[PDB]
DNA sequence: CCCCGGGGCCCCCCCGGC
DNA sequence: TTTTTTCGGGGGGGCCCCGGGG
């Protein structure tokens, strides 16, 4: 805990204030006009891992009562306990009594309240409804359907959506300034595409591919960067292989796919999401080429998750890939 | 800003029985009760919102008049409800010597009671059956089933049912005029069709999008309260092609941030009150859709799980 | 043993001043300095804040060559702070960039040494003033009447009312089983000046406070035999227990009359 | 007497009498073995797996792995359960069957084991090289019956502490376990003896029990019957010896067990009747069956290939019989209530007869 | 009791099995994961470690791979201060992960010596490695989210896992993943080569790389197989070369004679025969996983089978193998296999 | 020096979806 | 016309033993 610079990337940059939060515009205006007029109601906020809710929560909170918030609001997660006990206890004594520093409203943050078990979640029903002339309650949540129906009616919701990608350039741009490095445009598509909307991956990844360059300085961190420090398949690797399957015999095709895979060591778990990807794009004349499709690379995952052959894996992806397209002549 | 707006649902929280809205038959019993008095124990049940807490508050408070600070003990999930104090605290209040009107009666509100533990419950039998002379006992909850039947036998069962549309425009167009707020019909109407029959999700979906835009419209509405899900996967289970379907999963649910376990979860229930459909084709539906379940809470939560789940779905329907 | 020496002379004193408020927090942040040593820790409903502070009058010798900042579980701390006998005299011992704290208790009549170390955790806390307000009303009484008059009135109710009007403190509960109400009024024997009730008051007051928050509180007599209490609208309700040294300060928060 | 299965079992690696492959590469493990890795012998049931860990136990340390006492050991769950597990000691190792606690067979490998494993030896166990035994065997019986949290919590116990303990593990297959401890063990296959070496033993035993012999085809046949089993071949010979005076004639016909009659009878009625009543029949004796300690996965093998040896059958039924045995042991295996799964085995099979 | 002097830690190590006495002692050791093991040696000197999720098939090499950065980061004395590990064998429910995890996350870093600040990098935090972290249960998991931002600044995580879909998204969002690759002849054979050569060990040539073949993926097996060659070898006292039959003869592979002679059954078709032979081949104790695999070799690379044979058998040998994982009866699902494969 | 009040563990018993 | 398995949480009965009073 020597300096800010020790930190991993995704602790580093984590936002501040709200205007340091990036593809939730319509989230931090809407929850910035409520904090601005003091019309703040109850919040829930849902959504994906790594899209910014407790980095937004945080900012609010330091918006309303500033660089002291952390003694004037009551924030708890899964990592402490929050069974029905403490409900009637803590939070009840923190909702009903005067805040010690200002003389302002009181703020209760739920971390990860979808981990809360059915008892506590209903015991906070008459706490949130009975204390809101002066204190208000913050949900935050991954998982929609672990909240109980009276919770979610006290509750006004927020989604918050997957990145987009402008707000993630913005942030790689950033980063990159403070950081001094340089990105290749084909890298950061990469970059972004391996994302899938999290921040927090794109954060790792880039400190892997600073941490793999000889000298940062000057060497700039390019597509083929990218994918050694992932491990990850490239387009062309993919669009080589699915051709070999639909195009040539069986014995090109396992050598094909060997060979592409022993080239960088690959896994065939990346390979099968990437020609799923790809073949989604595929216009299809018989719609049962697409259901076998789907139904028989959803088995093969399953199967790989649990471990299994290797080798029998592969050949079951070819066979399978053949036998669907083997419908599309009639 | 460390000022707080008080909430609607609670600076219009009816107070006497004649403004709630709803319900009609029961609240004109509940009046009946109190203007006249002998309250029987009573136990309500009903979904969230609709007002049961608030029709049992009002009920004790026009009863008891002056006296509802002595004569009333409310507990709730938030309190203890234990066989301790249900021993203890309850049979004191219930022998406890208070003069009252000629007609009235000290008042138990145990308000979520379906929360209440089996030995509490049994507990509670003799305190009713002995000091029901000065106490008289009104339980609200969700699910009746919860309550036991020794104590349900009783209590006078008086079920809540949702609000209709026009109970629900009534009390917004009350509550508009109260507070000058400038609307338009699509944005009630939106209101009113995200609610679902829940008051209070109705109140404060009214008063976030006054807060957030001030003009009451369908635009304003819907850039508050989302879409439900619940709907969009009704249309992703019934679409005639399998492109239709994974387009709709693609686009309106997997990309909006939409967990896999939630999708799945939402797909079961809507099979499952799917009455359109045959209930055979159903079973073997919710037969898949529970393969996808267990897939995803084994970890694969992938959105090609889902797209195999929906392609299994379609050969069913074919 | 290079940084921070400061001797105890009876061992008994810093265990008494860690048991008057170690039922409050358990976490907290000792700061040493060349002018003696501070702490300040907020409960985790964040209802109390606990101020500590202890001069260097009150060490037979003290020595800091830096501040440092010490982060202890006061559990861990209190079990230490048992195992020493009242007739030895008690050392605290830190170096730089500390992990852990050496506490040393020291018999020299019966030459016996015995030498505990517990390890430090690391706590994000900034000291946050204390602002110093003007407040209505303030009062003084033994700790002892208060300590009594607490422990009745918790056994009526939950929550306790204090009202400070002319020439009268009024402390009132009510209850499931009834209601109490004990009235005490400024009185001053020069005869005994221990058991006197001083008050001074601007505005009267009312301010309902947590019955367990008092009872924590009161657990303080046992280091002085006189609590101070001042009270203001709109502001916590402080009780100040004096040592020879320093002094130990409950900011309580009342509850919201509504 | 002690039965001859276990009256003439050999002691030693020189008294082994079949696999003569295998009993050189013991004896070349036993060569060195300060460095002897974690061994998992798999095999057959019935082939000598125990013996030649035993025999190979004895060339490391000496006869005196021979000298076996039983003990106690408690257990306490997280509910406060008491549990009993009896160890099975030597003064050079240990012998444990952790399946005997159930799903609880973890606690014994994150207690027990774990215990033995911290604990170096401190015992003057003068060695052929001259130097004390440095590290103390432990073997788990019925390894394959090991739950996968359980077989989880030995990996880092073997990787850690192999200077003090080394691991023998014995099972009849190794699918159910774990690729880390596969990984983790030096393979050892047992191959089943062959009917010559059977029937050697057999007539080693005849002539030692100063047992009349009419022909030696008496001894083909049993070893033809055991299918490979030389506890079961033994056990037969003694039973059929038993039942005929101690006088084996040429027309003596072999016994068979009380379970295998029972399951062939059922396979006879499934063949015959197929309806709902007899569904309910075969429940029943499906409960009779298992009521009395007869495995699930032994009587869908038995009756599966039971019902293939039917000469009515056709080439599609048999096809299909074997399928559906097929899915049924995978959901056994998945399965706790077993009456479950075999009765809907037997459906599937009835249904596919008609 | 007579009793024994301990023993120094060399011959103990001498004395072990090849695979621990071979374990990589630093970074260096490493083979064939360089694309994380170079960000990994970055990291001393940016002293900026991210929380890991190191995940990977068995024996690649993941467990080694942790303990040589501790080692490399903290040194000989520092490192047991600096650590805490936590796997399989011990308890990690949701109250282990609340209180003993969080307590040991919160405490202040240990003081380095003098000595350890001259030599070793020192960096200011301290490690909590979470080995077999696919075990624990998903609440268990969930409770260490904030747990892990929170005390970032004094404390880094690093999980240890083979199925890397049992751990929740939330735990693999939060940290910075390491797949490491098998370990086959193209990148292993230096390190295979390198302890044969240490110990002695005379091979022909191709051995080395057959071992690694038959191992498919796993250096441990690999080394565990030739240790078993080199103790046959020494046993016979012949001063021959090791040859590729006896390491097959070793790893439990099928000899081609028996194959041919299933594969020559299955073109049959007739079901009897396959049923006696299984039953007859069942009592060698092959493993049934090594025989589905090499049918798989010998079928798939055939030319002599049109594509939609090698379509139906692919899924058919797939289904064998994911139900044979499930620890299922080998004779049963071998015979259902080669029937099904005879009937194409 | 001995008895009584009341905090703290220890042990066991039942639920788990909408 | 009768009666089973596991974690985790919650509840409730039972002591145990420190502290404080007499
Ligand atoms: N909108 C964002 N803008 C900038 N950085 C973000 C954003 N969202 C996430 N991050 C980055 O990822 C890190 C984690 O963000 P979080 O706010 O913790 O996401 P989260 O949705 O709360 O994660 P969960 O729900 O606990 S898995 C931040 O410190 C940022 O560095
Ligand atoms: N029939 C109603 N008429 C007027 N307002 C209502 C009505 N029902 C609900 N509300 C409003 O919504 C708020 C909450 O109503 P409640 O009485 O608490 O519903 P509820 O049935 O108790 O919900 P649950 O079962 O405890 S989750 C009230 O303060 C009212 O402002
Ligand atoms: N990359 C490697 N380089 C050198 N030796 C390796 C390597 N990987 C495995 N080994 C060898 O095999 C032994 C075991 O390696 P491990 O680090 O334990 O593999 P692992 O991935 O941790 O196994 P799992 O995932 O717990 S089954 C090491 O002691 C080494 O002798
Ligand atoms: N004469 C002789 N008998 C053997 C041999 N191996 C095994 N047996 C006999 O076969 C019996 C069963 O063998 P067992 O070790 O229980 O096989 P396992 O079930 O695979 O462990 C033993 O009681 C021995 O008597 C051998 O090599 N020679
Ligand atoms: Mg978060
Ligand atoms: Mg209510
Ligand atoms: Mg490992």
């Amino acid at each position: 805990k020597r300096s800010k610079e020790n930190l991993p990337w995704v602790e580093k940059y984590r936002p501040e204030t709200l205007d340091e939060v990036y593809g939730q515009n319509e989230v931090i205006t809407t929850v910035r006009k409520f904090v601005d007029e003091g019309k703040l109601p109850h919040l829930l906020f849902y959504g994906p891992p790594g899209t910014g809710k407790t980095s937004t929560i945080v900012a609010l909170a330091r918006e309303i009562y500033g660089k002291n918030y952390s003694n004037m609001v009551l924030e708890l997660n899964a990592s402490d306990d929050r069974g029905i006990d403490v409900v009637r206890n803590q939070i009840k004594d923190f909702a009903s009594t005067r805040q010690i520093f200002s003389k302002g409203f009181k703020l209760i943050i739920l971390d990860e309240a979808d981990a809360m078990t059915n008892a506590a979640q209903n015991a906070l029903r008459r706490v949130i409804e009975r204390y809101t002339k002066n204190t208000r309650f913050c949900v935050l949540a991954n998982y929609a359907h672990k909240l109980t129906p009276a919770l979610l009616s006290r509750c006004t919701r927020f989604r918050f959506q997957p990145l987009p990608q402008e707000a993630i350039e913005r942030r790689i741009a950033n980063v990159l300034v403070h950081e001094k490095l340089k990105l290749s445009p084909n890298a950061e598509k990469a970059l972004i595409e391996l994302s899938n909307g999290d921040m927090r991956r794109v954060l790792n990844v880039l400190q892997s591919c600073k941490a793999t360059l000889d000298n940062p300085d000057e060497d700039e961190i390019s597509d083929d960067v990218i994918y050694e420090c992932c491990g990850a398949p490239r387009p062309s690797d993919l669009k080589a292989v699915l051709k070999s399957i639909l195009e040539d015999d069986w014995g090109t095709a396992h050598y094909t796919l060997n060979k592409v895979r022993s080239a960088k060591g690959l896994a065939l778990i990346d390979l099968i999401e990437g020609i799923v990807k790809i073949l989604e794009d595929y216009e299809l004349q018989n719609e049962e080429t697409r259901v076998h499709l789907l139904t028989k690379l959803a088995d093969i995952e399953y199967s790989i998750s649990k471990g299994g052959n290797d080798q029998i894996q592969g050949s079951a992806v070819i066979g399978a890939i053949k036998a669907s397209f083997e419908n599309e002549t009639k | 800003t460390l000022s707080l707006q008080l909430p609607w649902v609670e600076k219009y929280r009816p107070q006497v029985l004649s403004d709630i809205v709803g319900n009609k038959e029961t609240i004109d019993r509940l009046q009946q009760i109190a203007k006249d008095g002998n309250m029987p124990h009573m136990i309500i049940s009903g979904m969230p919102g609709i007002g049961k807490t608030t029709s049992v508050h009002c009920l004790a408070h026009e009863l008891l008049g002056r006296s509802y600070a002595d004569g009333v003990l409310e507990l709730n999930a938030s309190d203890d409800r234990g066989i301790d104090v249900v021993r203890n605290q309850i049979k004191h209040f219930a022998q406890k010597k208070l003069h009252l009107p000629p007609g009235k009666h000290k008042i138990v509100i145990l308000d979520e009671a379906d929360s209440m533990t089996a030995g509490a419950q049994q507990a509670l039998r003799r305190t009713m059956e002995l000091y029901s002379n000065s106490t008289r006992f009104a339980f609200a909850c969700n699910q009746s089933n919860k309550i036991i039947e020794p104590l349900q036998s009783r209590c006078a069962i008086l079920r809540y049912s949702k609000l209709s549309d026009e109970d629900v425009l009534k009390r917004l167009l009350q509550i508009i005029k109260l507070e000058d707020v400038k609307y338009t019909n699509d944005g009630l109407e939106a209101i009113i069709f995200t609610a679902e029959g829940d008051m209070r999700q109705a109140i404060n979906n009214l008063q976030s999008t006054v807060a957030g835009h001030g003009l009451v419209n369908a635009d304003n509405v819907f850039k508050i309260v989302d879409s439900p899900h619940p709907l969009i996967v009704k249309k992703m289970l019934l679409a005639s092609n399998l492109e239709d379907s994974i387009q709709i999963l693609r686009t309106d649910l997997w990309k909006k941030g939409y967990s896999s376990i939630d999708i799945v979860t939402t797909s079961f229930r809507v099979t499952k009150n799917l009455a359109q459909v045959k209930e055979s084709v159903r079973l073997e539906m919710i037969k898949e859709i529970g393969l996808t379940h267990m897939r995803i809470l084994e970890g694969v939560g992938t959105y090609l799980q889902l797209a195999s789940m929906l392609a299994k779905i379609h050969k069913l329907n074919n | 043993a290079s940084m921070l020496e400061a001797k105890f002379e009876e061992a008994s004193l810093f265990k008494r001043i860690i048991d008057g408020f170690k039922d409050c927090v358990q976490l907290v942040n000792f700061q040493c300095k060349e002018d003696g040593i501070i702490a300040q820790a907020v409960d985790d409903s964040r209802v109390l804040l606990v101020s500590l502070e202890i001069g260097v009058e009150a060490f037979q010798e003290y020595r800091c060559d830096h501040p440092v900042t010490l982060g202890m579980d006061l559990t861990s701390l209190s079990k230490i702070l048992r195992c020493g006998n009242n007739t030895d005299t008690l050392t605290l011992i830190a170096d730089n960039t500390p992990d852990s704290i050496i506490l040393l208790f020291e018999d020299t009549k019966k030459d016996r040494i015995a030498e505990y170390s517990l390890k430090l955790m690391d706590i994000d806390a900034d000291f946050l003033k204390i602002e110093e307000l003007q407040y209505d009303s303030t009062l003084s009484l033994p700790s002892s009447e208060f300590s009594k008059i607490v422990r009745d009135l918790s056994q009526l109710s939950d929550s306790i009312n204090i009202m400070i009007t002319k020439e009268t403190i009024k402390f009132v509960a009510d209850g499931d089983i009834g209601s109490g109400s004990v009235i005490i009024k400024p009185f001053v024997d020069m005869e005994h000046p221990e058991t006197s009730i001083k008050l001074e008051m601007d505005q009267p007051v009312d301010l309902t406070f947590g019955a367990k928050y008092l009872l924590d509180i009161i657990k303080g007599s046992s280091l002085s035999d006189r609590v101070g209490i001042r009270l203001s609208s709109e502001a916590p309700a402080l009780f100040q227990f004096d040592l020879k040294s320093g002094f130990l300060q409950f900011f309580l928060a009342p509850k919201f009359n509504d | 007497m002690s039965l001859w299965v276990d009256k003439y079992r050999p002691k030693s690696l020189n008294a082994l009498s079949h696999n003569e492959e295998l009993t050189n590469f013991l004896k070349s493990l036993s060569d060195q073995p300060r460095d002897l890795p974690h061994l998992l012998l798999y095999g057959p049931n019935g082939t000598g797996k125990k013996t030649r860990c035993m025999a190979l136990l004895e060339s490391i340390f000496g006869p005196g792995v021979y000298r076996l006492k039983i003990d106690v050991r408690q257990f306490v769950t997280a509910s406060n359960r008491k549990l009993e597990l009896n160890v099975v000691s030597s003064p050079y190792h240990l012998e444990i069957t952790p399946s005997d606690m159930g799903n609880n067979d973890r606690i014994v490998i994150q207690e027990l084991l774990k215990e033995v494993a911290q604990m170096e030896q401190v015992d003057f166990q003068d060695s052929k090289d001259g130097l004390a035994h440095r590290y103390k065997c432990v073997i788990i019986n019925e390894a394959n019956s090991l739950t996968k949290d359980a077989q989880a919590a030995l990996r880092r116990t073997m990787e850690k502490y192999s200077k003090n303990i080394r691991l023998i593990m014995v099972c009849d297959s190794m699918s159910p376990i774990i690729a880390p401890i596969k990984s983790r063990c030096l393979l050892i296959r047992c191959p089943a003896p062959s009917d010559s070496e059977i029937s050697t033993i057999l007539s080693d035993v005849v002539t030692n029990e100063r047992i009349q012999l009419e022909t030696k085809d008496i001894l083909k046949r049993i070893a033809q019957a055991s299918n490979g089993n030389l506890r079961v071949s033994l056990l037969m010979l003694e039973s059929m010896a038993l039942n005929n005076e101690l006088a084996l004639k040429s027309s003596s016909p072999i016994i068979k067990p009380d379970w295998i009659i029972v399951i062939h009878k059922l396979t006879r009625k499934i063949v015959k009747e197929r309806s709902v009543n007899s569904l309910i029949e075969c429940r029943a004796v499906l409960y009779d069956l298992l009521a009395h300690c007869i495995p699930a996965n032994i009587i869908l093998k038995e009756l599966t290939f039971s019902l293939l040896d039917v000469e009515t059958l056709n080439t599609t039924n048999k096809s299909s019989i074997i399928e559906y045995s097929s899915v049924f042991d995978e959901r056994l295996s998945l399965g706790n209530k077993a009456i479950f799964h075999l009765e809907g085995f037997i459906a599937k099979v009835m249904c596919c007869l008609d | 009791k007579r009793k024994i002097s301990k023993l120094a830690a060399e011959q103990s190590l001498a004395q072990q099995p090849w695979v621990e006495k071979y374990r990589p002692k630093n970074l260096d050791e490493v083979t064939a994961q360089d694309h994380a093991v170079t960000v990994l040696k970055k990291t001393l000197k940016s002293a900026n470690l991210p929380h890991m999720l190191f995940y990977g098939p068995p024996g690649t090499g993941k467990t080694s791979t942790i303990l040589a950065l501790t080692k490399e980061l903290y040194g000989p004395d520092l490192m047991k201060s600096r650590i805490l590990e936590l796997n399989a064998s011990d308890e990690r429910g949701i109250s282990i992960v609340r209180e003993k995890v969080k307590n040991f996350a919160r405490l202040t870093v240990s003081k380095p010596s003098k000595h350890d600040l001259e030599n070793y990098p020192c960096p200011p935090y301290k490690i909590i490695i979470l080995d077999e972290a696919d075990s624990m249960t998903a609440d268990a998991q969930s409770a260490l989210r904030r747990t892990m931002e929170t005390y970032s600044g004094v404390t880094r995580f690093c999980l240890i896992c083979n199925y890397v879909t049992r751990i929740i998204d939330p735990l693999a969002s939060r940290c910075s993943k390491f797949r490491f690759k098998a370990l086959d002849a193209s990148n292993a054979i230096d390190r295979l080569r390198f302890i044969s050569e240490q110990e002695n060990v005379k091979c022909d040539d191709g051995v080395l790389e057959r071992i690694l073949d038959i191992s498919a993926g796993d250096l441990r097996r690999g080394i565990t197989l030739l240790q078993s060659a080199s103790k046959g070898a020494q046993y016979l006292g012949d001063g021959k070369n090791i040859t590729s039959t006896q390491v097959e003869e070793l790893a439990g592979v099928v000899p081609h004679d028996i194959l041919i002679e299933i594969v020559e059954k299955v073109k049959s078709g007739d079901f009897d025969e396959i049923k006696k032979y299984v039953n007859t081949f069942m009592k060698s104790g092959w493993s049934a996983a090594s025989v589905v695999n090499q049918l798989h070799e010998y079928y798939i690379t055939n030319d002599n089978f049109d594509t939609n044979f090698k379509n139906q058998i692919s899924w058919l040998l797939f289904t064998t193998d994911s139900r044979l994982n499930n620890g299922t009866n080998e004779h049963i699902q071998l015979l259902n296999l080669l029937v099904k494969i005879s009937q194409l």
